C-alpha cells in the first residue's frame, strides 16, 4: 500500500537529471537541423506536393 | 480458395455452349472475374471481364458480339455463353479472379480450365522462345511492349505469370516489381518503360515452365508468346 | 387612340399610387430582412417563399403603376417587354402558390408524422423539391409568352398610341389558358393549404407560442383567400364577359376594381415577412 | 485514370452504396438512454425487451418503431464516455419509491444528468417504480424517515406528489421537459408510455430550434 | 368598351 | 508504520521537487527569444473525406503516408486512400461505441475498441478477399481510450480502469500490466524507438513507462485538469500534453519537468488532440470550440488557425513524411490540410 508509493517515489528520486538550458538547446538544434525537410513549416511546391 | 470449371467438350461449328465456374472459399461477390483462353499449342489470350456488381463488362475483339459473360453471386457462379463457335475457338478456358483497390494483387488465383473442342492494342514481345537452364543458375527472361506501361500515377502495369507443365498459371510478379504472396523471394522483377526483366536466382526444381508477360494498363489485356525454360 | 385612355379620377390614381408605394417599401424591407435573417428544412422553404415575394414586389410593382394605372397606352416597352413582363408575373405567382403549399406540407409532416418525416426529409431532398417547384412554376407560366402581345387597337390599322398589351390568340384559347392558370395557381394550393392547415391546427389545439401558431395558421388560410381570390376573379370576368354585356359603367368599374385587386395582390406578399416575425421567438 | 483506378473507384462507389443503406436502416431506430438507482427495476421496465460488462443494449419493437434502450451500468468509471449518448432522443430514469435508502442518491444522480452540459435540452421520462409496495410501506414509515423536511399527510397520494415535485425541482432549463409515470411491478403498460412520450418529445424538438 | 388590360 | 511511510513519501516528494528546481537554470522562452518566428502559417484544405454518418472518434495514418483509418459511432471503421479520396475498406463493428483505432505499421492489421472493453484486431491482407476479426483482446474492466501497435504481434492499450497493458496478439493474453495511475487513462503515445511510452490520465498527470520492464520511470504533473492527448516530440526526448484547462504543455524527459506552456486568454475551451510536425517546430492541437490551432513549439506563439469544422474536433494526426495534417470532428467529416 503506502510502501508501493514510497518505493516508486524513491525510484523516481534516483534519476540523473540535466539542466533545462541543455534540453532547450537540444530541442533547438533538432528543430533547426530538420527545418528544411518539414513540408508544413516550409511549404512544398505544387509540382512536389502530393495533394 | 477454389475455382472449378464445367462445360466444354466437343461441339460442331455453328453451335453454342455455356461454360460455368463454381467459386468456393472466398468472397466471390467482392471480386471481378475474367475468362482467359489458351489455344492447344499457343500462349494465353484474354476473353472477357465482369467487374464486381456487374457494373463493367469488357470483351476481346475476337469474341465480341458472340460471347456473353455473366455472373450469379447468390450461387457464386460465373457463366460464359458462347454462340457461333468456330474452329479457332478450340482452347482451354480458365477463370481468373481479380480485386482492385490500392495495394491489391489482381490475377492472383487461377482455377483449372475446361477444354472446348470445335470440329491500338499494346503488343508484348518476348525476347526469346526458349532458354535452356541448369539448376543453380541465374535466369533472366525479358519482354518489350509497343507502348510504355508507366502511367502518370507512378505505377507500371506489368504482370509475370508461370505456367508449369500440366498446371494453370500462377502469378509471380505484379506491377513490374511486387512479388505475389506465396512466391519465394528468388524471383525479382525490374525494368523501365517498354523494357522489362524477370530474374530468377538459384533456379530450383518445379521452377520450369512457360513464363508470360501481361499488361494491365488498358483493355484489351494482352500476353506475350511465353518463354519456356528447360532442364 | 382616342378611347384607350380611361377617364379615371385623378384623386383615385394618386390614392392608389400612394398605397402601392407604401406596400412596395414595406414588402421590400420585410422580405429583405427575412432573407438576411434566414441566411431545419423550414428555413429553406421560408427562404424560397420570401424570395418569391421579393421578386414579385421588385419585378412587377413599378411597371403596372406606369403601364396600367398611370399611363394606360401605348405600352412602354413594346411586345418583347410585354411578353417578358407577363411571363415573370406568372412565374412568380406560381412560385408563391407552390411555396406556400409546400410549406404547409412540410409542417404537416413535421407535426402529424414526426417519425416518418425524420427519415423522409433531408437537405438534399429539400433543395431538390424546392428547385422542382421553381421549375414547375416557370413551366406553368410559359403560355403567357404566346397568349399576350402588343396588339395595335385603333380606328385605323396603326396609330402611335394604339399599341397595348392584350391576348392575341383566339378567345377560346384565352378562356382555356385562364381556366388552367386559375385552377393550378389558386384552387389547388388553396385546397391543400386549407386542408393541411386545418389538420395541423386541430392537432395543435388538442395539446403560449402554440396559441399564436394555431391562430396564425388560420390567419394564413384566411389571408390567402382574401388576397388572391379577387385577382383570379377579375381575370375570369375579363375572359368571360361578352361584347354585348359591356357598358360604360362596367368599364369604369372593371378598371377601379382592378386597381383594388392588385393592391390586395401586392399586399399578400408584403404580409408574409411580418407573419414569419410575429410568431417566431426571434 | 488506369483500368485499375477505374475499378478502384467502382469499388469505392459500392462501398458508399452500402454505407448509405446501413445509414438508412439505422435511421429508423429510437435511441433511449436508461438510468436509475441500483435495483431500481430498470432492467424490467419493458416486458418485451431482448438483450443483444460494458453497455447492456436491449431493444423492442412497438407499433412501427424500433426502440433501442442502452443501460450504462457496466462502466463504473462518466463525463469521459457520456457524450457518446448526446444524441439519444430521451432519457428514461427509474426511481424505486419503496426503498428509502436509495433516495437522495437518486436525486443527486437525477440532478447530475439533468444539468449535464451534453443533456441540457434532452428530455427525461421519469418512471416511479414499485408504487404497490410504497403505498403500504408509508403506513409504517410515514415518509419523514427519508425526507424529514416535510409537512403533510402520511398518505400515498401526497407522498408520491411530494417526491415527484422533488425530482422536478432539479430541472433548471425551460428547454427540457420531464414526464412522470407511476408503475407497478406487474404493470405491463410501459411501451405505450415510452411511445407517447417519445412522440411528444420528437414533435417538441421539431418545433423548437425550428426558430418557433 | 371591353377593357384590354389582362 | 503508516504515518512513517506517509512522512517518507512526503519527504521524497519534496526531494524530487527540489531536484527539479535545481535544474531550472533557464526556461525555453529565455533561450529561443532570439530565433526568427515562423510567421503566419496559412493552410488550406486539399481533401475532404465524406462517408461517416456519425461522430468520428478516432483517426490514424498508416506508415505509407497515404492510407488512413477512421472510426465512428455509426458502427463503421473505414480505410481511406487520402490521395484520391477513395474508400479502400469498410469494416462493420460488433459495437458502435468506438473510442480509438490504430493502423499497424506494416499495414496488415487495424485495431479498435471503446465501451465494449474489448480491443478488436482486424486482418486486412487476407485470403478470401474480405476483412475479418483476427483477435478480440479482453481483460480490461473499463473502456479502451487508446491503442497502438508496436509490431504485428504486440499491441499496447490504455483503459478507463486506470491500467495500461501490453498484449501479445497471437496468444490473446496480456504480457505486461502497467499500474500506478489513479484516474482513467485517456491517451497513449509510443516512443520513436518503441522502447518507452507516455500515458496521460484524469489525474492531471502523465507517466513514462518502460515497455520491456513494466515499471514507471517518471511521473509528470502540472496540469489542473484531465489530460486528453499526449504526443512524443520527434526526437524522443520530449512530449506534449493537452488538457481540459485549455492548455498544452511541453515536458522534457531528461530534465524531468515542464518546459513550455501553450495558452491564450481567449481560449477557454478544452483540448481534444495534440500532434507535432515532422521537424518538431510546430505543435498542433484540436479544440472543442470547433477549430485547430498551430503553435510555435519553441516560442509558444500561435502560428495559425485551421477552422473548417462545424463541430468539436475529435482527432488529428500528421503523416510520417510531414506532407499533410488530417483532422476529424463530430460533424462526420475528415479534412486534409497542407
Ligand atoms: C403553412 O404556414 C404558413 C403558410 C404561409 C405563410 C407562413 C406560414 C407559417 C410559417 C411560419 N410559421 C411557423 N409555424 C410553425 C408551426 F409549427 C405552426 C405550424 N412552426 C414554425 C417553426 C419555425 C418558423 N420559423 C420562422 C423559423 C425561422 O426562424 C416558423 C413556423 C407560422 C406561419
Amino acid at each position: 500500500q503506502a510502501r508501493k508509493l514510497v518505493e516508486q517515489l524513491k525510484m523516481e528520486a534516483n534519476i540523473d537529471r540535466i539542466k533545462v538550458s541543455k534540453a532547450a538547446a537540444d530541442l533547438m538544434a533538432y528543430c533547426e537541423a530538420h527545418a528544411k525537410e518539414d513540408p508544413l513549416l516550409t511549404p512544398v511546391p505544387a509540382s512536389e506536393n502530393p495533394f | 480458395v477454389q475455382l472449378v470449371e464445367s462445360g466444354g467438350g466437343l461441339v460442331q461449328p455453328g453451335g453454342s455452349r455455356k461454360l460455368s465456374c463454381s467459386a468456393s472459399g472466398f468472397a466471390f461477390s467482392s471480386f471481378g472475374m475474367h475468362w482467359v483462353r489458351q489455344a492447344p499449342e499457343k500462349g494465353l489470350e484474354w476473353v472477357a471481364y465482369i467487374s464486381s456488381g456487374s457494373g463493367t463488362i469488357y470483351y476481346a475483339d475476337t469474341v465480341k458480339g458472340r460471347f456473353t459473360i455473366s455472373r450469379d453471386d447468390p450461387k457464386n457462379t460465373l457463366f460464359l455463353q458462347m454462340t457461333s463457335l468456330r474452329s479457332e475457338d478450340t482452347a482451354m478456358y480458365y477463370c481468373v479472379r481479380s480485386i482492385y483497390y490500392y495495394g491489391s494483387s489482381p490475377f492472383d488465383f487461377w482455377g483449372q480450365g475446361t477444354t472446348l473442342t470445335v470440329s491500338s492494342d499494346i503488343v508484348m514481345t518476348q525476347a526469346t522462345s526458349s532458354v535452356p537452364v541448369t539448376p543453380g543458375e541465374s535466369v533472366s527472361i525479358s519482354c518489350r511492349s509497343s507502348k510504355s506501361l508507366l502511367h502518370s500515377n507512378g505505377n507500371t502495369y506489368l504482370y509475370w505469370f508461370l505456367q508449369r507443365p500440366g498446371q494453370s498459371p500462377q502469378l509471380l510478379i505484379y506491377r513490374m516489381s511486387n512479388l505475389a504472396s506465396g512466391v519465394p523471394d528468388r524471383f525479382s522483377g525490374s525494368g523501365s518503360g517498354t523494357a522489362f526483366t524477370l530474374t530468377i536466382s538459384r533456379l530450383e526444381a518445379e521452377d520450369v515452365g512457360v513464363y508470360y508477360c501481361m499488361q494491365h494498363l488498358e483493355y484489351p489485356l494482352t500476353f506475350g508468346a511465353g518463354t519456356k525454360l528447360e532442364l | 387612340n382616342s378611347d384607350l385612355d380611361v377617364n379615371t379620377d385623378i384623386y383615385s390614381k394618386v390614392l392608389v399610387t400612394a398605397i402601392y408605394l407604401a406596400l412596395f417599401v414595406v414588402g421590400t424591407v420585410g422580405n429583405s430582412v427575412t432573407l438576411f435573417t434566414l441566411a431545419s428544412t423550414v428555413h429553406y422553404h421560408l427562404g424560397s417563399l420570401a424570395l418569391s415575394d421579393l421578386l414579385i414586389l421588385l419585378l412587377a410593382m413599378p411597371v403596372e403603376l406606369y403601364n396600367f394605372i398611370w399611363v394606360h397606352h401605348p405600352w412602354a416597352f413594346g411586345d418583347a417587354g410585354c411578353r417578358g413582363y407577363y411571363f415573370l408575373r406568372d412565374a412568380c405567382t406560381y412560385a408563391t402558390a407552390l411555396n406556400v403549399a409546400s410549406l404547409s406540407v412540410e409542417r404537416y409532416l413535421a407535426i402529424c408524422h414526426p417519425f416518418k418525416a425524420k427519415t423522409l426529409m433531408s437537405r438534399s431532398r429539400t433543395k431538390k423539391f424546392i428547385s422542382a417547384i421553381w421549375l414547375a412554376s416557370a413551366l406553368l407560366a410559359i403560355p403567357m409568352l404566346f397568349t399576350m402581345g402588343l396588339q395595335n387597337r385603333s380606328a385605323d390599322g396603326t396609330h402611335p398610341g394604339g399599341l397595348v398589351c392584350t391576348p392575341i390568340v383566339d378567345t377560346a384559347t384565352v378562356k382555356v389558358v385562364i381556366q388552367v392558370n386559375t385552377f393550378m395557381s389558386f384552387l389547388f394550393p388553396m385546397l391543400v393549404i386549407s386542408i393541411l392547415n386545418t389538420v395541423i391546427a386541430n392537432k395543435l389545439t388538442v395539446m403560449q407560442a402554440l396559441r399564436h401558431g394555431v391562430l396564425v395558421l388560420r390567419a394564413v388560410v384566411i389571408a390567402f383567400v382574401v388576397c388572391w381570390l379577387p385577382y383570379h376573379v377579375r381575370r375570369l370576368m375579363f375572359c368571360y364577359i361578352s361584347d354585348e354585356q359591356w357598358t360604360t359603367f362596367l368599364f369604369d368599374f372593371y378598371h377601379y376594381f382592378y386597381m383594388l385587386t392588385n393592391a390586395l395582390f401586392y399586399a399578400s406578399s408584403a404580409i408574409n415577412p411580418i407573419l414569419y416575425n410575429l410568431v417566431s421567438a426571434n | 485514370l488506369s483500368a485499375e483506378d477505374k475499378a478502384a473507384v467502382e469499388r469505392s462507389k459500392m462501398i458508399e452504396k452500402n454505407l448509405k443503406e446501413d445509414g438508412i436502416s439505422a435511421a429508423k431506430d429510437v435511441k433511449l438512454l436508461l438510468l436509475g438507482a441500483d435495483n431500481s427495476g430498470k432492467s424490467t421496465i419493458v416486458k418485451q425487451m431482448k438483450i443483444i460488462t460494458g453497455i447492456v443494449e436491449t431493444h423492442f419493437t412497438f407499433k412501427n418503431l424500433h426502440f433501442r434502450l442502452f443501460d450504462v451500468g457496466g462502466q463504473r468509471s462518466r463525463k469521459k464516455w457520456i457524450h457518446c449518448f448526446e444524441d439519444v432522443t430521451a432519457i428514461i430514469f427509474c426511481v424505486d419509491l419503496s426503498d428509502y435508502n436509495r433516495m437522495h442518491e437518486s436525486l443527486m444522480l437525477f440532478d447530475s444528468i439533468c444539468n449535464n452540459k451534453f443533456f441540457i435540452d434532452t428530455s427525461i421520462i421519469l418512471f416511479l417504480n414499485k408504487k404497490d409496495l410504497f403505498g403500504e410501506k408509508i403506513k409504517k414509515s410515514p415518509l419523514t424517515i427519508c425526507f424529514p423536511e416535510y409537512t403533510g399527510p402520511n398518505t400515498y397520494e401526497d407522498a408520491a406528489a411530494y417526491i415527484q415535485a422533488q425530482f422536478e425541482s432539479k430541472n433548471r432549463s425551460p428547454n427540457k421537459e420531464i414526464y412522470c409515470h407511476m408503475t407497478c411491478a406487474t404493470d405491463t403498460n410501459n411501451a405505450q408510455v415510452i411511445f407517447d412520450a417519445v412522440t411528444d418529445i420528437i414533435i417538441a424538438n421539431n418545433l423548437r430550434g425550428c426558430g418557433l | 368598351r371591353r377593357p384590354y388590360i389582362l | 508504520e503508516l504515518d512513517q511511510l506517509r512522512q517518507e513519501a512526503e519527504q521524497l516528494k519534496n526531494q524530487i521537487r527540489d531536484a527539479r528546481k535545481a535544474c531550472a537554470d533557464a526556461t525555453l522562452s529565455q533561450i529561443t527569444n532570439n530565433i526568427d518566428p515562423v510567421g503566419r502559417i496559412q493552410m488550406r484544405t486539399r481533401r475532404t473525406l465524406r462517408g461517416h454518418l456519425a461522430k468520428i472518434y478516432a483517426m490514424h495514418w498508416g506508415t505509407d503516408s497515404r492510407l488512413l483509418v477512421s472510426a465512428s459511432q455509426d458502427g463503421k471503421l473505414i480505410i481511406w486512400d487520402s490521395y484520391t479520396t477513395n474508400k479502400v475498406h469498410a469494416i462493420p463493428l460488433r459495437s458502435s461505441w468506438v473510442m480509438t483505432c490504430a493502423y499497424a505499421p506494416s499495414g496488415n492489421y487495424v485495431a479498435c475498441g471503446g465501451l465494449d472493453n474489448i480491443c478488436s484486431i482486424y486482418n486486412l491482407k487476407t485470403r478470401e478477399g474480405n476483412v475479418r476479426v483476427s483477435r478480440e483482446l479482453a481483460g480490461h474492466t473499463g473502456y479502451l481510450s487508446c491503442c497502438r501497435f508496436l509490431d504485428d504481434n504486440q499491441i499496447v492499450t490504455s483503459s478507463g480502469d486506470t491500467t495500461c497493458a501490453l498484449w501479445d496478439i497471437e496468444t490473446g493474453q496480456q504480457t505486461t500490466t502497467f499500474t500506478g495511475h489513479t484516474g482513467d487513462v485517456m491517451s497513449l503515445s509510443l516512443a520513436p524507438d518503441t522502447r518507452l511510452f507516455v500515458s496521460g490520465a484524469c489525474d492531471a498527470s502523465a507517466k513514462l513507462w518502460d515497455v520491456r520492464e513494466g515499471m514507471c520511470r517518471q511521473t509528470f504533473t502540472g496540469h489542473e485538469s484531465d489530460i486528453n492527448a499526449i504526443c512524443f516530440f520527434p526526437n524522443g526526448n520530449a512530449f506534449a500534453t493537452g488538457s481540459d484547462d485549455a492548455t498544452c504543455r511541453l515536458f522534457d524527459l531528461r530534465a524531468d519537468q515542464e518546459l513550455m506552456t501553450y495558452s491564450h486568454d481567449n481560449i477557454i475551451c478544452g483540448i481534444t488532440s495534440v500532434s507535432f510536425s515532422k521537424s518538431g517546430r510546430l505543435l498542433l492541437a484540436g479544440y472543442d470550440d470547433f477549430n485547430c490551432n498551430v503553435w510555435d513549439a519553441l516560442k509558444a506563439d500561435r502560428a495559425g488557425v485551421l477552422a473548417g469544422h462545424d463541430n468539436r474536433v475529435s482527432c488529428l494526426g500528421v503523416t510520417d513524411d510531414g506532407m499533410a495534417v488530417a483532422t476529424g470532428s463530430w460533424d462526420s467529416f475528415l479534412k486534409i490540410w497542407n
